[PDB]
């Protein structure tokens, strides 16, 4: 019964740990979210600016 | 009316009135463990709904009191608490009238001196065993000294603290014993029913008070 009770408490802790993994990976991916468009688009844009200068 | 003995000789004249009562109450307590919860569950079940509430209550009254080292003493609280209050149920509630033991008189375990002095001595030397590991191995019982007023003391008090909780339960079981027997000795059973609920009051109250009492001794014992 001690095992069963600490299993209850650790099950609460484990669903909390799943919600915490969710909350951390949300921050990571949502940082990636605008950053992927920024990386691709600005890498095209500034390289375009420099190529356009040398071709002027 | 006679609390002394059962004539069960064991070489050294042991009391059987303690023996059979202790046996039956111990047996019912250990045998309620699998009324419906022989395969326990996270989702509470038949016996689970009984046992787990008691376990959580014991954790409540113990970890606050006992201290950081709560776990080595979780049996210590639950055994004494459950055993004593269920045995008080069996002592104030369970009848044995029309069949009487030819040697002695049996209604309760804690009736005789030996039962409760044994339990009290158990708790108090458990305090001392706690102080063995959890205090200076030189001085554990006679450690403290203020500006000297306590030179023979801190052990004279714990000489009688076992005696304290023993007599505490002594008089309280003899209390409900006498209150139950005297009104039936006066007049038939249907008249004392107004105060049989009073006799049941302290019978149900002894659970939490003895739990926190010996748990307070154990919380002293953490040191």
């Amino acid at each position: 019964l001690g095992d069963f009770m600490d299993k209850r408490d650790a099950s609460i802790k484990e669903q909390l740990s799943g919600v915490k993994d969710t909350s951390s990976e949300v921050k990571q991916l949502e940082e990636q979210a605008n950053a992927v468009m920024r990386a691709a688009r600005a890498e095209i844009s500034a390289a375009l600016n420099k190529m356009k200068k040398e071709t002027q | 009316v006679g609390q002394h003995f059962y004539w069960q000789i064991g070489g050294f004249q042991i009391h059987g009135q303690v023996l059979i009562t202790s046996w039956v109450v111990i047996a019912i307590l250990l045998g309620s463990a699998a009324i419906a919860v022989r395969s326990p569950q996270t989702i509470p079940t038949g016996g689970q709904n009984f046992f787990e509430y008691v376990l959580e209550f014991i954790r409540d009254v113990s970890k606050t009191q006992i201290g950081e080292e709560y776990r080595p003493w979780v049996p210590f609280i639950g055994t004494m608490f459950l055993f004593i209050f269920v045995s008080n149920w069996s002592g104030a509630l369970l009848p044995w009238k029309i069949i009487q033991l030819p040697h002695g008189e049996l209604a309760a375990p804690t009736n005789d001196i030996n039962t409760t002095v044994a339990l009290a001595l158990l708790t108090s030397v458990a305090y001392f065993y706690a102080g063995l590991t959890k205090k200076g191995l030189g001085y554990f019982g006679k450690y403290i000294q203020p500006t000297p007023i306590l030179l023979p003391i801190n052990i004279l008090e714990d000489f009688t603290k076992p005696l304290s909780l023993s007599f505490r339960l002594f008089g309280n079981i003899l209390a409900d014993e006498l209150v139950v027997v005297v009104l039936v000795s006066l007049v038939p059973l249907v008249v004392p029913i107004p105060v049989m609920f009073l006799g049941l009051f302290t019978s149900g109250i002894q659970a939490l008070i003895f739990a926190t009492l010996a748990a307070a001794y154990i919380g002293e014992s953490l040191e």
